[PDB]
């Protein structure tokens, strides 16, 4: 009746994320 | 000139898009990951709240018990 | 005087579906 | 092409700023979910330090009050 | 009206990217406070079982031995 | 092997420093 609790997946989702974002500047261009 | 602009437009767009693509998965895993915290917490309570009941109740009739052999 | 609490992210999470839904109200057709 | 563009440009901002506040939004409500998360652990382990603390000073009473009978 | 779709255009990037930077270290940050709740979270489910279990074990040990009192 | 507490504030400063600076990258339609 005594659970844990794993986020690894949920963490790695994020750092994905946040790569996308890395990968979503503007760059100038001009 | 017009047309860099334009072009430089574009670019906005999507990568305005995919930012918020982005998004979605940084906040739909966030939603995932908090239903997962909650139910844990809430288990592990659950289980602390039987435990605690047990024990009370157990030593409350112990108390009974042997209070009543004397 | 403690007890044994619970956790209610209920309301939350509707307002996180609710975000991720204004998002998706965002996006841009090319047109 | 450059009114065009300059009405682009405005349909860029507006959904700009819509995502804008649904991210507010989204973050706010993480950080109060955090506080609740926080405050329901701490409580809880706080509870569970109460009743280790109290099964183990009782049952170092009752370990002595018994020893000395014999 | 070429200079002012210009300015116009570097300012929307720029806001944009800004935005972005403020919503890296957001999820970034949601992500560290990820990592502590798990943590915590299975610190505190790993003492309690581990407090039920000593308890178990014990009074399970007393019941067979004082059994063989009777 | 033992009980531990939970301090996040410092996350959620982080957090509440990231929404206003959300808020304050607002377009201003001009």
């Amino acid at each position: 009746n005594v659970t844990f609790l794993d986020l690894e997946y949920e963490m790695k989702k994020l750092e994905e994320a946040i790569k996308k974002l890395e990968e979503s500047y503007i760059d100038l261009k001009e | 000139t017009q047309q860099v602009l334009s072009e430089n437009q574009k670019l906005i767009a999507n990568k305005f898009n995919q930012a918020l693509g982005a998004m979605q998965t940084g906040f739909t895993t966030t939603n995932e990951a908090f239903r997962k915290v909650q139910d844990a917490v809430n288990n592990n309570a659950q289980a602390l709240s039987k435990l605690a009941s047990e024990l009370s109740n157990t030593f409350g009739a112990i108390s009974a018990s042997i209070g009543d052999i004397i």
